[PDB]
């Protein structure tokens, strides 16, 4: 999100069923895999599909 | 000595795809780059004979490096120094009040640290090459080091000897085992036979326990011993001939075996008797033919190596005169013909 005034993690409402989340003030963690091996298994194993 | 040793290691491969294009060559290269010239598992590695047995190039599992590892079982030519061995050349580099530090020249890189006694600091100086006697298990091979540390003493030939009582016969297969030592002695002899007669003769005269009035100490082709007034009524026996005869089982190896200092240490001669008539100051040791033969063969090999190394080191008489002070320090410890 290249708007500098947005500080929130935004996601589709139909994805909240995975995390049992809603938008009343919930917080969520996010980390981006930097290693190649961790990056491969993120995409092949741990994708939300 | 110098022999074969089988080692096991695990090599890390930083680029498995390249390494696996030629596993044998890369494996030999890495073993040589890691182990040649270093101490590892109570031994000093000289050469890599080969790779007996290896594993696949496994990919390391506990980190995301993508790197490989391979288990290798390899055979290497190594050199293990025994207790109380005898080196012929060491260059003393450090002469302090506390210890003396020298390095071997002829043999493989070895550091010899003689603890400084009051009778040693006033003789040995920087630049001298002397022979040294080792000690028991003082040759600790600290892993990863380029030399074998060992404490030693400036060599003066002894006046005593050992007597072994053998009550069990030397069998044929153990003779096959000692065939390797016999062959080693044969190679040492044929290597010594090339050298100048004067150098070997002078070194033998210096390191013979007694003194003899010239031209009476050496018969290279027959080894008849020193012709001094027939001191013993029994001729000393050649060890090689006795072993070759016991190969065909014509002689018995029982009784008392001794090598008195009058005998030439480098020759294959020795004394055997049916009764304990040797004038030893120590009790004879009851042992089998295997132990006694191994000890005698090892002593012969050690003294042949000592004479060969002495003759190789001092190729010119000028260096002999430069080291003549050590020669006279040896000489004053000799025993005269007052008997
Ligand atoms: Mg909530």
């Amino acid at each position: 999100l290249e708007n500098p005034k947005i500080s929130t993690f935004q996601m589709n409402v139909s994805a909240c069923a995975w995390y049992n989340a809603d938008f009343d003030g919930d917080q969520m963690n996010l980390w981006v895999p930097w290693s190649v091996m961790s990056r491969v298994e993120a995409e092949l194993l741990c994708s939300v599909r | 000595m110098i022999d074969q040793k089988i080692f096991e290691t695990t090599l890390n491969i930083d680029d498995p795809t390249n390494f696996c294009t030629n596993v044998e060559a890369h494996l030999l290269k890495e073993l040589e780059n890691i182990y040649v010239g270093k101490c590892f598992k109570n031994s000093f590695i000289l050469n890599i004979t080969g790779v007996i047995q290896r594993s696949p190039c496994f990919i390391m599992r506990t980190n995301n490096s993508g790197r490989g590892y391979m288990h290798v079982r390899f055979s290497a030519v190594v050199s293990y120094l025994n207790a109380f061995d005898l080196i012929a050349a060491v260059k003393i580099i450090k002469n302090d009040s506390n210890i003396i530090l020298g390095e071997s020249l002829l043999t493989e890189p070895v550091t010899i640290v003689i603890p400084s006694s009051e009778s040693q600091n006033n003789v040995a100086e920087v630049g001298q090459i002397v022979p040294v006697q080792l000690a028991n298990s003082s040759v600790y091979y600290i892993p990863g080091r380029q030399q074998a540390s060992a404490t030693g003493s400036i060599f003066i030939p002894k006046h005593t000897f050992s007597v072994y009582h053998v009550q069990e016969e030397l069998t044929q297969e153990q003779a096959l085992n000692l065939t390797k030592l016999v062959n080693i002695i044969e190679m040492l002899l044929e290597s010594r036979s090339k050298k100048d007669f004067k150098q070997i003769c002078f070194f033998e005269k210096l390191y013979y326990t007694y003194s003899i009035s010239s031209d009476e100490i050496l018969d290279l082709k027959i080894w008849k011993g020193p012709k001094g007034k027939e001191m013993s009524r029994l001729k000393p026996c050649n060890v090689l001939s006795f072993l070759y005869d016991a190969l065909k089982n014509k002689n018995s190896s029982l009784g008392f075996w001794a090598r008195p200092p009058n005998l030439l240490k480098s020759s294959p001669l020795a004394y055997q008797q049916d009764q304990n008539s040797f004038n030893a100051t120590e009790l004879p040791i009851i042992c089998s033919a295997e132990v006694m033969f191994v000890t005698l063969l090892k002593e012969i090999i050690n003294y042949l190596q000592f004479i060969n190394d002495l003759c190789d080191t001092f190729n010119n008489e000028q260096l002999i005169k430069r080291h003549e002070n050590i020669w006279m320090l040896i000489e004053q410890r000799k025993i005269g013909h007052d008997f």
